[PDB]
RNA sequence: GUUUGACCUCAAAUCAGGUAGGAGUACCCGCUGAACUUAAGCAUAUCAAUAAGCGGAGGAAAAGAAACCAACCGGGAUUGCCUUAGUAACGGCGAGUGAAGCGGCAAAAGCUCAAAUUUGAAAUCUGGUACCUUCGGUGCCCGAGUUGUAAUUUGGAGAGGG
């Protein structure tokens, strides 16, 4: 028998990646929030996803319209891009990281985690890159972050980052522990 | 063969111990994928072992040939 | 009691007729240290006790014909910026004869060497930094070659020769011969106050 | 410059030679050869200033027993 | 050569040109002023000099004003928007010459502008209205 | 800015990450063919400093070139990263070279990233801070060496060490070896 | 006349136990002192050039440490 | 013209072939072939000394 | 040093008087397009280095930005007005300055600007 | 006379740009020793600074840079060995 | 959820449109590349970093705005001509090879990105469609892009405000 060569390469990496030892910087992935919890944060920012692109036009013709005729509050929305993201961090102005792990560049991302250990913000790791492009109206984004979450849910907010402490940092307070992929 | 070149060098005071400590299909890459010297390579080779014209210038050169010898 | 290692270093600009003379100085020195070029200088208290060397030969070169050679002590020993203008070496094909490599040397000093404070000062450094431990790891045990030292018109001169013997015996120049002058003295290795100028 | 540093200098440096034979210490001061333009005098003086300490070298190490000439079965490197 | 001499047997002709008269006599064409002046007889040098200006600032390789009255009398010879004009009258018809209670007023001073600007721009509305 | 810290990390290359993400990366690219497209650069920073740009128009790809040169003794001096862009750019003549960056390397094999731009695409022609590779006089820069690999190998830079090839080595022996006449003889 | 300096203990030239240097018919040669040398690799080495030829090497599974990361930022 | 004459192409008939030793074009079956070429002496040949 | 083929490559300047018309032509036409504005640029007086030549004074590439904050105008504004500038050349002579200055001041005066429209 | 005119590229040699040590530790942390560091901080812990210098040199292409490579992993260790 | 969908990678279309081969070749840019000949017979050397061969461009091409040259009361993109000069330097100082700063002149144009958050609004752009005052412009729509497209900026600083 025989089967498709992209197939038989992405098959024998997955083998590669489980058998052979990783650092401890690498690995710090895949030990992601629990399910639930992981699901309660994407509830929450669910309820502030940015503008889409035909949202915003029609606001914008909507606001056009009004001055053809004759102060909204600061708008609020979660910051994801990663430029943007890593300058913000860094800055003490972010409250909540999440960080994914399957960014095709691992390297892109390996500094994240321990950046924000250093700065004392909260992060969380989750699966998959494409569950955070999906609630900011991209493709991916591989990180996803909240600056100015609004009063009605501050305490929601400070809940889940108190929950996420235990769930994740002082769960995963170990993963600089004994090199993985140790696995037969 | 590196093997009997580093081996040669250890054998002579150039250097010494401290100087060298200064799945199938992927372990098949991996085993498949520095200087050597001509005396190791001897020496592992052997331990493998188990007309008118013409006329006037032909005497041209003749009458030369006379007068200079 | 001789126990001693000689540090040597190119500087800047260093070029082929210095390079004869540093390669050459190393056959006859078998306890030195060959270190590859280094340039600004302090650095040299430190290589000292890398290698243990108790001396330093740093030839220093303001130009890339002139040599200034620097004989010192890493610790705490007195430097001489010597400056050499003879520069010949064994690449000459005067000097005919041979010498046994690592041979313990026999060294000649003239007694105009005693005549003042400075001379003296620096005959003390020559005489152990030209010579070689007997029983070092490198020496070797039968002398066949003697170095000389004389002073005239201010400037000191440097000549080796070979010693035969014939079947009482007879010595023939061998080895690199130069002269040398003091330019300046400091207190320290390297530093501190001036000593002498000449 | 004066003499004081010289003086300081070499009480710090100047070892026991005297003390200890002479195989310790492979210097010889030419007595009395207090040695130009000539490019031949000067040769001849060095010469016989270099001959000098090796006659007192040649002695000093007739004094001891070991021996002096070379064996003829040594074949060590050369310069 | 190969292609020259077909071309010169061929009867498809040859695309003459002639310009090497032109290429001499350069009309100029930078100023109309220097053009009603200029003398196509005399050279650049020659005549810059009859002009008076100056041809070239640095000396020259080798030895060597009414038209300039003309260059010099060649030096003889934007409101704000409807938005904007009514936002200032209401400034002025609420607050009027508070310029420091104006800056702070959050209302109607979304933007946070200096009282500088504010002044100034109430300056100017002053100016153009009544 | 992130490229600050993904340039610090890709500097430290021998780190114990480094040399695992290489020894993935070498089988990886060895599995796959000698010349094969990437869907996205390996090395962010490194392509967005030498011109990169996240927009249609730009490809990256990669290619393996065997390593190592007394018959074998010849030099052959024609570098490795110039043969790798000769054959990237003849494989896509269509498209246009305008440099690349070490990503890998192997005992047998090296790997190289090179960044190419296609003139024909409107969204380049548009840009007036690209528009000046779809000019004729830019066609196959790698293969006349003036990418930053072939102009470092043909040695044009200021100062004396490079009088000899200063503006090519070829031009100045044609120069050099002229005989200089005039009308009125000197 | 000095100035202000530390006196730094002595050197001693000894040769440590690495130097890049090894130590020293009917004879081969003579020894130091002059005297005639009349005539008559471990497996530790060949244990190492075997590992080097395959890479083979102390453990680097250590686990990481946060010396900067721990310190939160203020 | 710098390639006057240098447009051909002859070998000498080596010697004693009763026949003058000029170089002779080559080919045949064309009346050029075997006159002389290169020589000042030969028709249409290079001339002496060209005036460069 | 005839071991090569300079015969190969003898380049005789018979095109002398041409290449001279040609350069008066081409000077004939930035005229032309230039009209208003002098042909060359305003050059400032410089010191030569080498000291076998020091004694001489020459001209340069463009003033340096302090003479040109020093002549009451800026660097950006002075390259329109065709005064040459110097990014990277540091004054070093007081005298060679104020004569600089001068210069600039002097040719402030002789320009005559017209409407920008 | 001497005329002081003003700075240049030179002049930028001021502070460290705390920003970028700041990013340099955490890429230091993050990404390790290299084989050869590792065999360093080694000879460090028992053999001190003696044997790290000499391997640092030969290495590297000049003492220079061995003396702060020698600086650099004492630092480190004085961190890990204690925080 | 014994399910459905997100991605990431890889496929095929006679899918819609573009791009490449090749020719010419005096000059340009790279690779490769000898001999005859010249020397003290000759390996260094000279012929030669040439002849021929290969690849890639245009009316010119390359290079071009110093990690330069210099040691001065310092010059200030590259390129071209006289001079520097048959000097320095190289070469069994052997035949011979052999420069460059400066000096005089032609021309003189500077600049664009990476790296500090648009974050109070990916504001960027290709493509398809309906029109028009069709070398292109507007509305609409899918898409490229957040693993970074818009604005500003390169130490000559530069950025947030009055």
């Amino acid at each position: 028998v025989k089967w498709p060569e992209y197939v038989r390469v992405q098959r024998q990496k997955k083998i590669l990646s489980i058998r052979l030892k990783v650092p401890p910087t690498i690995a710090q992935f895949q030990y992601t929030l629990d399910r639930n919890t992981a699901a309660e944060t994407f509830k929450l920012f669910n309820k502030y996803r940015p503008e889409t692109a035909a949202e915003k036009k029609e606001r914008l013709t909507k606001e056009a319209a009004a001055v053809a005729e004759g102060a909204s509050p600061k708008p609020y929305a979660v910051k994801y891009g990663l430029n943007h993201v890593v300058a913000l961090i860094e800055n003490k102005k972010a409250k909540l990281v999440l960080i994914a792990n399957d960014v095709d560049p691992i390297e892109l991302v390996v500094f994240l985690p321990a950046l924000c250990k250093k700065m004392g913000v909260p992060y969380a790791i989750v699966k998959g890159k494409a569950r955070l492009g999906t609630l900011v109206n991209q493709k991916t984004s591989a990180v996803a972050a909240l600056t100015e979450v609004r009063a009605e849910d501050e305490a929601a907010l400070a809940k889940l980052v108190s929950t996420i402490d235990a769930n994740f940092a002082d769960k995963y307070d170990e993963v600089k522990k004994h090199w993985g992929g140790g696995i037969l | 063969v590196e093997a009997m070149t580093l081996a040669h060098q250890l054998a002579l005071g150039q250097k010494n111990k401290h100087d060298l400590v200064d799945p199938d299909w992927f372990l098949e890459d991996e085993k498949e994928h520095k200087p050597i010297t001509k005396e190791a390579a001897m020496a592992i080779k052997e331990k493998i072992k188990a007309d008118g014209v013409m006329k006037n210038e032909q005497r041209a050169l003749r009458r030369i040939a006379k007068k200079h010898h | 009691m001789n126990k001693q290692r000689t540090l040597l270093i190119s500087s800047r600009g260093v070029n082929y007729r210095h390079r004869h003379l540093i390669q050459d100085l190393s056959g006859l020195l078998p306890h030195s240290r060959k270190e590859p070029k280094l340039d600004t200088l302090q650095q040299l208290n430190e290589i000292a006790e890398l290698y243990n060397c108790n001396n330093v030969l740093f030839f220093e070169a303001r130009k890339h014909q002139d040599l200034y050679l620097w004989l010192s002590k890493p610790p705490n020993g007195p430097t001489i910026k010597f400056y050499i203008q003879n520069l010949h070496t064994m690449d000459e094909l005067n000097f005919t004869g041979n010498c046994l490599k690592g041979s313990r040397p026999v060294l000649s000093f003239d007694q105009r060497f005693e005549s003042s404070p400075h001379y003296q000062l620096i005959k003390e450094l020559l005489v152990h930094n030209f010579g070689v431990p007997p029983n070092a790891r490198k020496s070797k045990p039968f002398i066949d070659h003697v170095m000389s030292f004389s002073i005239v018109d201010d400037k000191i001169w440097v000549r080796t020769y070979e010693i035969s013997h014939s079947t009482d015996i007879s010595l023939v120049e061998i080895g690199p011969r130069f002269v040398m002058t003091v330019i300046l003295i400091l207190e320290g290795s390297f530093g501190g106050p001036k000593i002498y100028e000449n | 410059n004066n003499t004081k540093a010289m003086k300081h200098a070499l009480e710090r440096v100047q070892l026991p030679w005297k003390k200890h034979s002479f195989q310790e210490h492979q210097s010889v001061t030419s007595e009395t050869n207090t040695d130009i333009y000539d490019d031949t005098e000067r040769e001849l003086a060095f010469y016989k200033q270099s001959l000098d300490a090796v006659l007192v070298a040649r002695d000093e190490l007739k004094r001891l027993k070991v021996p002096f000439k070379r064996p003829l079965d040594y074949f060590a490197e050369m310069v | 050569s190969v292609r020259k001499r077909k071309m010169n047997r061929s009867s498809v002709g040859k695309a003459t040109r002639r310009n090497k008269d032109k290429q001499r006599k350069i009309n100029i064409q930078s100023n109309p002023i220097i053009a009603a002046n200029w003398d196509y007889s005399l050279t650049m040098a020659q005549n810059y000099k009859k002009l008076g200006l100056r041809a070239k600032l640095q000396t020259p390789a080798g030895g060597k004003e009414t038209e300039v009255v003309k260059k010099l009398e060649e030096l003889a010879s934007r409101s704000q928007s409807e938005r904007e004009e009514e936002w200032l009258e209401k400034l002025y018809k609420k607050h009027g010459d508070d310029y420091k209670k104006m800056f702070f007023d959050k209302k109607l001073n979304i933007y946070q502008q200096s009282e500088g600007d504010l002044k100034r721009r109430l300056l100017r509305w002053k100016k153009r209205n009544g | 800015g992130a490229y600050k810290y993904l340039e610090e990390l890709q500097r430290k290359k021998q780190s114990d990450v480094l040399r695992f993400l290489q020894r993935v990366r070498v089988w990886e690219y060895r599995q796959k063919n000698v010349i094969h497209r990437a869907a996205r650069p390996t090395r962010p920073d490194k392509a967005r400093r030498l011109g990169y740009k996240a927009k249609q128009g730009f490809v990256i790809y990669r290619v393996r070139v065997r390593r190592g040169n007394g018959v074998n003794e010849l030099k052959y001096q024609r570098s490795l990263r110039a043969t790798a862009e000769e054959r990237v750019g003849r494989r896509a003549a269509n498209l246009r070279v305008l440099n690349s960056y070490w990503v890998n390397q192997d005992s047998t094999y090296k790997y190289f990233e090179v960044i190419l731009v296609d003139p024909q695409h409107k969204a380049i022609r548009r840009d007036a801070r690209y528009n000046w590779i779809c000019d004729p006089v830019h066609k196959h820069r790698e293969a006349r060496g003036l990418t930053a690999t072939g102009k470092k190998s043909r040695g044009i830079n200021k100062g004396h060490k490079f009088n000899n090839t200063k503006a090519g080595r070829r031009k100045t022996w044609k120069r050099q070896n002229t005989l200089s006449l005039w009308r009125y003889r000197k | 006349d000095g100035s202000d300096r530390i006196i730094k203990p002595e050197i001693n030239p000894v040769y440590d136990s690495d130097d890049s240097d090894a130590e020293t018919m009917p004879h081969i040669g003579y020894d130091i002192n002059g005297k005639r040398i009349m005539r008559p690799l471990t497996k530790e080495e060949l244990e190492l050039i075997s590992k080097i030829q395959r890479n083979e090497q102390i453990n680097p599974y250590e686990p990481l440490i946060d010396w900067f990361t721990r310190h939160e930022e203020v | 013209s710098e390639k006057a004459g240098h447009q051909t192409s002859a070998e000498s008939w080596g010697t004693g072939r009763a026949v003058a030793r000029i170089p002779r074009v080559g080919g045949g079956g064309t009346g050029r072939s075997g006159q002389g070429a290169f020589g000042n002496m030969c028709r249409g040949g290079r001339m002496f000394a060209p005036t460069k | 040093h005839f071991r090569k083929h300079w015969q190969e490559r003898v380049k005789v300047h018979f095109d002398q008087a041409g290449k001279k018309v040609s350069r008066r032509n081409a000077r004939a036409t930035r005229a032309a397009k230039i009209a208003p504005r002098p042909l060359d640029l305003l050059r400032p007086v410089v010191r030569a280095p080498t000291v076998k030549y020091n004694r001489k004074v020459r001209a340069g590439r463009g003033f340096t930005l302090a003479e040109v904050k020093a002549a009451g105008l800026t660097a950006a504004y002075a390259r329109t007005i065709g005064i040459a500038v110097d990014h990277r050349r540091q004054n070093r002579n007081q005298e060679i300055f104020d004569a600089n200055v001068q210069r600039l001041k002097e040719y402030q005066s002789k320009i005559i600007v017209f409407p920008r429209n | 006379t001497s005329m002081t005119p003003a700075p240049k590229i030179s002049y930028k040699k001021g502070a460290a740009s705390n920003r970028t040590k700041f990013v340099r530790s955490l890429v230091r942390e993050i990404a390790g020793l290299s084989p050869y560091e590792r065999r360093l901080i080694d000879l460090i812990r028992n053999s001190g600074e003696k044997r790290a210098r000499k391997v640092a040199k030969k290495r590297l292409g000049s003492f220079t840079r061995a003396k702060a490579k020698v600086e650099e992993m004492n630092n480190i260790i004085a961190a890990s060995r204690r925080h």
